[PDB]
């Protein structure tokens, strides 16, 4: 999980 | 003929129109922006569900500030006259009112203009979607437990205002992952706010960050619909  | 209601837009054009989607995945280095691994997972997810939808997708891969905007005046003066509605989708970094180009940022406001319903006569009185997978700010859910020039826009927001969206590496986003699967699921079914409101029951229920970083961790979403459509949205007809 990667946040833009 | 008999009684006529005006309840829903007119889908039954010669052609559904365009779903424009811009992935932005690598940046240039000097933005300092990550690489937004899982996009393609999204970019690709897209275009096989619009496909089905019946729009004609043009699938658009790393673009800069400039190329975006020359995109969308482009796309906004071709004749979309026997097209129904038009669909753009924006996947890369965001601030609120904001999407990144690969070189710098572009205002969302930028890009609509172009298609206003005195700058786009074509579209005037046709749905114009605008779906945003991009962060809109930097807080975190932690969770518990004449007609108007704006008018006919939809905008499908990936987060609420001032949030960070989610993506994941492996599997996408999860506001487009839902978006996908709650469209062929029930776009034969349903109209278009009723499934945006599945996609954000899917967002908020079936998904929380996992991360090593204690701020990053255990973090919830909730997307963001935000309407100025005047009439109901079907992508069936008939
Ligand atoms: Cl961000």
């Amino acid at each position: 999980d990667e946040v833009d | 003929s008999g009684i006529s209601l005006d309840n829903s837009y007119k889908m039954d054009y010669p052609e559904m129109g365009l779903c424009i989607i811009i992935n932005n995945k690598n940046f240039h280095k000097s933005t300092g922006m990550t690489s937004r691994s899982g996009t393609d997972v999204d970019a690709a997810n897209l275009r096989e569900t619009f496909r089905n939808l019946k729009y004609e997708v043009r699938n658009k891969n790393d673009l800069t500030r400039e190329e975006i905007v020359e995109l969308m005046r482009d796309v906004s003066k071709e004749d979309h006259s026997k097209r129904s509605s038009f669909v753009c989708v924006l996947l890369s970094h965001g601030e609120e009112g904001i999407i990144f180009g690969t070189n710098g940022p572009v205002d969302l406001k930028k890009i609509t203009n172009f298609f206003r319903g005195d700058r786009c006569r074509s579209l005037t009185g046709k749905p114009k979607l605008f779906i945003i997978q991009a962060c809109r700010g930097t807080e975190l859910d932690s969770g518990i437990e004449k007609i108007p020039v704006e008018a006919d826009f939809l905008y499908a927001y990936s987060t609420a205002p001032g949030y960070y969206s989610w993506r994941n590496s492996k599997d996408g986003s999860w506001f487009i992952q839902s978006l996908c699967a709650m469209l062929k699921q029930y776009a034969d079914k349903l109209e278009f706010m009723h499934i945006l409101t599945r996609v954000n029951r899917k967002v908020a229920t079936a998904f929380e960050s996992f991360s090593f970083d204690a701020t990053f961790h255990a973090k919830k979403q909730i997307p963001c619909i935000v309407s100025m459509l005047t009439k109901e949205l079907y992508f069936y007809h008939h």
